[PDB]
Formats: C-alpha cells, sequence, structure tokens
C-alpha cells in the first residue's frame, strides 16, 4: 500500500522480527538487509 | 517481558470434571478477541 519506505520496513524487520528469528530453532546467524532506525541528529556546521 | 518483548504471566486451573487442554482452548479464544497489538503464548507446564 506504499505507506511505509525502504528505512520503515527495515526497521520493523530489525525492531520486531530478527530478534525473535535469531533465537528460532535451528537458526545460527541472522544477517538484516537494511538498518534499524536510530536517534538521527544531522549537525549543521554553520549554525554551530 | 516474555522471549524479549513486554509480557504479563497468568495462572489457572482447569474447572473440575474439565481437562487442562478444555481450559486452554477457551482462554485462547478470550485471547483473540483482546485489543490490536495484543497476543500470547504459552510456557512451562503449559509449553510441554
Amino acid at each position: 500500500d506504499g505507506t511505509m519506505t525502504q528505512e520503515d520496513i527495515s526497521d520493523y524487520v530489525a525492531a520486531n522480527m530478527k530478534d525473535a528469528i535469531s533465537r528460532t530453532s535451528g537458526v545460527g546467524d541472522v544477517q538484516l538487509f537494511g538498518s534499524q532506525y536510530a536517534m538521527r541528529i544531522w549537525m549543521n556546521p554553520n549554525e554551530l | 517481558r516474555y522471549n524479549g518483548l513486554p509480557s504479563m504471566e497468568i495462572l489457572g486451573q482447569a474447572a473440575p470434571g474439565k481437562s487442562t487442554g478444555e481450559a486452554m482452548e477457551l482462554m485462547e479464544q478470550l485471547a483473540s478477541k483482546l485489543p490490536t497489538g495484543v497476543g500470547y503464548d504459552w510456557t512451562g507446564m503449559s509449553y510441554q
């Protein structure tokens, strides 16, 4: 339905799914094709 | 917390005459009619 972007999917997979799948029976390692959300503080040096 | 997510442990017995199988089946039915984003699971004696 195009209500979530690539980063929104990546966060949801990382935050809700990745941990449970990584603890699932016989799962050795789990690589996320994406990244979990973080509080990005994008600094401006001019205003600094 | 249960399996990494926020949880709340609920204990109870199957009524006299009724089996544990009948009791758990209804608990699942009542659990299904709860608000959105609220799931459930069986642990300990109920798991095995």
